């Protein structure tokens, strides 16, 4: 993360290289399902959702349109969200300890 | 002894004092008093010279009567004994295992 | 529309017909250490002028 | 000898006696301003009389007289967050349901809970802290211990934070209602002069 | 009871029939070393012991 | 008596320093100032 | 210290002070006086001669709590193992990373 | 000494390099007791107080998280501190203390 | 005695290590009974007497 901080700067069209995102406290979801939005939430800064042409080669009704922007930087100014997305919540199939 | 039931301690609580007394000269008075008997220029004329400087003692001369109680308690014990032999007055030994 | 509202941080407790139990938060403290009043808290002087 | 001094505990539920963690980054003792005043004469002594008794007390004094002092405010702070604890219902259920989480230990109550009016009424983490910083820093000036965990908050280079943050409230649920109370209810009262929370 | 805490409405009530006698009688049990955990049914208080 | 050289008093300047341990947050005299955002109930624009 | 999730760190920050002085009247004074300690008119000297007399510590006398804790937190650590070996008290020492 | 305080710059941080301690006067201690304290003083800066892991392969409850800070420089502004802490008191006369 | 002033010192329980009786002037007794009542002032610190 330091090295692409190193690397924000503003740009030609007097925006900033990224969008910044920073979070201090994350929702308390099941582990697999922040690594799922966190691939949603890479994918929606690209041209059409990050999807492709699903019908007749050409784009959805909703996928057509999203030109996008610059790509969220997920910036945690705290460590509980690094250890959010690693965190292994599965092969535990105890009462009171399962997730399902 | 099987019915006495009654215990008494002594305990030398000492407190801080003298808010502003400039420990040092305490310090000096008391090495110098003292050099014609303990040795003045010594870790121990200089550590018990700053015990007395900054700490006084929580209730002294007033726990006398603790020690006078206790002086008078050998007293009796050794005058209410048949003989004062060592046979009738044993004095507590440093046994080990097997006594 | 159920309006949206703030957790008052106090016990939840019912004891059936009788109502809601009484919410004895600090217990006796308050009547012994005294009132506290989190509210208002002084932030004291660690620097100062030399 | 190790199993025995309990390091087999779930350390989830060994609490700081404050209820509190802490990040202190402060500006320091350097030394230049005492050594300028120092060859300027001003004040070239900056020891006070006060700190010279307080110096000469920890020359002849055991260590483990300092120790009986530490582990006596170790308590009482531990008495006065078990107060705060109290008043503000800090539990696994609290703090999670503070994050967006409702934490049942019934498992198929929290499926049914998230339909109803539970989700009506919210709070947060960060206003939660406040009130509980709040509440101790008050409550222990009152017992005359003075500690800076509420100055401290209000640094911009320091933050404050509750000390059962870090576990994963999403596996141990079937202790989610049980308090952050720490002493026996009868050395709440050994502190707290005769006064009790519970019973 | 005095450690449950939570932001939920609970109605506390006593069980149909809840008396029942424990599994062991916790008063007899006590710990024999302050070293370990050496811990069961104890006895002895007599005139001597 | 004991007569010393000291520093004129012309050529030395007394200066007042004010020594902080850290910077003080934004909402300073506050002690909850995350009470405006958990009061809004009806939203924020 | 399996739950401690605490950290205490200092800094030992600077600021410049004050206008109009003199750096070459101080550093006078600074390296006369040490002069019978260190050698005056040397690079050294020069150096620390000038910082105290342009820079002065941001924190202070007021920054001396995190030294006096640090040296509460070793006193209560060395004091509080069964009794102070070598084999209780490890000293951290500089390994080559293959121990 | 001068060559310690010929590199004492200010660093990136506006922060000097190291904390000075500058002693004039020397609290009145046995030599054996003043060198004692300077080994103290020395680790205080380290990182968990220059202790390594004791219990467990990990920190205990006291060294874990000291991060510490610049080295302290016991810079005397007198030569009362240098020959204190040389000073062997066994036997001689030499201005110090009688310790046996 | 220069070495055990060195080892005086505050302990856990607030308490001085010793208890110091200091005398200045000496009660004119027979010296074989100053030797005796110090043998009883050391043993009256002791449990039971000594």
């Amino acid at each position: 993360m330091e090295t692409v901080m190193a690397g924000l700067q503003k740009t030609v069209m007097n925006e900033l290289n990224r969008v910044i995102v920073s979070i201090a406290d994350v929702p308390k979801l099941p582990a697999h399902r922040i690594r799922n939005l966190i691939a949603v939430l890479a994918a929606v800064s690209k041209p059409n959702l990050g999807f492709d042409a699903n019908r007749l080669e050409d784009h959805s009704c909703f996928t057509k349109g999203w030109l996008g922007f610059n790509d969220i930087l997920l910036f945690p100014l705290t460590v509980d969200l690094f250890d959010r997305v690693v965190a292994n919540e599965a092969g535990v199939n105890d009462a009171g300890f399962i997730v399902p | 002894g099987r019915a006495a039931r009654s215990t008494v301690r002594m305990e030398s609580r000492i407190q801080s004092f003298g808010e502003g007394k400039d420990v040092d000269n305490f310090m000096a008075k008391f090495h110098n008093q003292l050099s014609g008997v303990y040795e003045r220029r010594s870790e121990g004329v200089a550590n018990f010279g700053r015990i007395l400087a900054t700490d006084t003692d929580l209730g002294g001369t007033s726990g006398l009567s603790v020690v006078f109680n206790g002086l008078l308690r050998g007293l009796h014990h050794v005058s209410t004994v048949p003989t004062p032999n060592v046979a009738n007055l044993p004095i507590r030994n440093n046994r080990d295992g097997a006594g | 529309y159920k309006e949206t509202s703030r957790v008052s941080l106090t016990s939840m407790i019912y004891v059936g017909t009788a109502g809601k139990d009484l919410s004895l938060p600090t217990g006796t403290v308050e009547d012994i250490i005294g009132a506290v009043d989190g509210m208002r808290r002084v932030v004291r002087t660690i620097g100062g002028q030399t | 000898s190790m199993l025995r001094n309990w390091s087999w505990v779930n350390v989830h539920n060994v609490h700081s006696v404050t209820g509190t963690s802490e990040n202190v980054v402060l500006a320091g003792y350097v030394g230049l301003s005492r050594t300028h005043d120092y060859i300027m004469d001003t004040r070239s002594t900056p020891a006070t009389s006060q700190g010279r008794r307080l110096a000469a007390m920890f020359y002849y004094t055991n260590a483990d007289k300092m120790l009986s002092l530490t582990f006596g405010l170790a308590g009482q702070l531990r008495a006065a967050a078990d107060t705060t604890v109290a008043k503000f219902q800090i539990c696994p259920h609290t703090i999670a349901r503070a994050q967006g989480y409702i934490m049942t230990d019934n498992d198929p109550l929290s499926d049914e809970l998230k339909g109803t009016d539970f989700v009506t009424e919210q709070f947060s983490l960060a206003g939660l802290t406040n009130l509980y910083l709040g509440y101790f820093d008050g409550l222990a000036t009152r017992l005359g211990i003075y500690d800076l965990r509420y100055t401290y908050s209000e640094y911009a280079e320091c933050r404050v934070e509750l000390h059962g943050i870090q576990r994963n409230f999403l596996t141990d649920r079937l202790d989610a209602f049980v308090s952050y109370k720490c002493l026996h209810p009868i050395m709440f009262e050994y502190y707290m002069c005769g006064a009790n929370i519970s019973g | 009871l005095f450690w449950m805490a939570g932001t939920t409405r609970v109605v506390l009530c006593e069980a149909a029939n809840g008396y029942k006698p424990m599994a062991y009688d916790i008063s007899q049990t006590s710990f024999w070393n302050r070293e370990n955990g050496l811990w069961a049914f104890t006895w002895g208080e007599s005139e001597k012991t | 008596i004991k007569t010393a050289p000291v520093v004129p008093p012309t050529e030395q300047r007394d200066m007042v320093q004010e020594e902080r341990v850290g910077t003080p947050v934004k909402n300073a005299g506050n002690a909850n100032p995350a009470a405006d955002s958990d009061n809004a109930t009806e939203g924020v624009v």
